[PDB]
């Protein structure tokens, strides 16, 4: 039997599923460490690798990309977990190697691939403390081209009054996502700052792991794909909505939590986002 | 419980590993180049050490 991880329920994805919307025909690039395409609870539609020494994007030597992918799009069937957008067209855009790291040029090459291949949504469960003009130009180009770009806010916790949101989350064109637990409390590690946009579940998140396994991971990496999956559900119900509209719909219908420095606009609610008229609950 | 080591910035990667393993003997230490992008899972058992091209610590080590 399939299990629905609590975070998928918490963002109200089942309300979209019961309306008949599961992300069909929406192309989501998981820009990460690859995705294990042999996992029976995933269907990988395509992809490419930007990692010079690991040329196969369908081999995930780290595990992280496969876990992120299962939160976006684990299949709706009688096994494992259910994904947020279980019918999405899932693309493995490998820009991180086995050790979890990649060069800025690899990430930028992956973003360019996603633009060239008409991805509707990019998820980047990744980041670093400095930007670059070229990284900023790549995300800005993706957004100008119509892509919804979602990234982890970072796991730097607090540092007084300073922002600790990392890049590319910290760029205005990117939706930076922080992590809450099942009680809607901010995770202690979740980055903070005026660039934090929305929150999603990021504590003890069950998802797919390579070699037909499952497991619970923590991080803003786990929160981000709930929002990328929610964007795919929204586009499956409203296929002509622009990225601008998808982003506003998620921002405008969060459940507000605390101060925006720590919680941004609050917890996403994809049921409310996918209505025509938006308000916070 | 110590989870950050700002006093290690500018030290060798070798001294940093020694010090962190004294405070956290079961730490899973991974050395990476400073200025790379990394995955954003939070692993309480891990300490990444970001080094400059000379193999000195270039960023405050922290658990995660
Ligand atoms: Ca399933
Ligand atoms: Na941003």
């Amino acid at each position: 039997a399939q299990s629905v991880p609590y975070g998928v329920s918490q963002i109200k994805a089942p309300a979209l599923h019961s309306q008949g919307y599961t992300g069909s025909n929406v192309k989501v690039a998981v820009i990460d460490s690859g995705i294990d395409s042999s996992h029976p609870d995933l269907k990988v539609a395509g992809g490419a690798s930007m990692v010079p020494s690991e040329t196969n994007p369908f081999q995930d030597n780290n595990s992280h990309g496969t876990h992120v992918a299962g939160t976006v799009a684990a299949l709706n069937n009688s096994i494992g977990v259910l994904g947020v957008a279980p019918s999405a067209s899932l693309y493995a855009v490998k820009v991180l190697g086995a050790d979890g790291s990649g060069q800025y040029s690899w990430i930028i090459n992956g973003i360019e691939w996603a633009i060239a291949n008409n991805m509707d949504v990019i998820n980047m469960s990744l980041g670093g403390p400095s930007g670059s003009a070229a990284l900023k130009a790549a995300v800005d180009k993706a957004v100008a081209s119509g892509v919804v770009v979602v990234a982890a806010a970072g796991n730097e916790g607090t540092s007084g009054s300073s922002s600790t949101v990392g890049y590319p989350g910290k760029y205005p064109s990117v939706i930076a996502v922080g992590a809450v637990d099942s009680s809607n409390q901010r995770a202690s590690f979740s980055s903070v700052g005026p660039e934090l946009d929305v929150m999603a579940p990021g504590v003890s998140i069950q998802s797919t792991l390579p070699g037909n396994k499952y497991g619970a991971y923590n991080g803003t990496s786990m929160a981000s794909p709930h929002v990328a999956g929610a964007a795919a559900l929204i586009l499956s119900k409203h296929p002509n909505w622009t990225n601008t509209q998808v982003r506003s719909s998620l921002e405008n219908t969060t459940t507000k939590l605390g101060d925006s420095f720590y919680y941004g606009k609050g917890l996403i609610n994809v049921q409310a986002a996918a209505q025509h008229h938006h308000h916070h609950h | 419980m110590k989870t950050e080591w700002p006093e290690l910035v500018g030290k060798s990667v070798e001294e940093a590993k020694k010090v962190i393993l004294q405070d956290k003997p079961a730490a899973q230490i991974i050395v990476l180049p400073v200025g790379t992008i990394v995955t954003m899972a939070y692993r309480i058992d891990r300490v990444r050490l970001f080094v400059d091209r000379l193999d000195n610590i270039a960023q405050v080590p922290r658990v995660g």
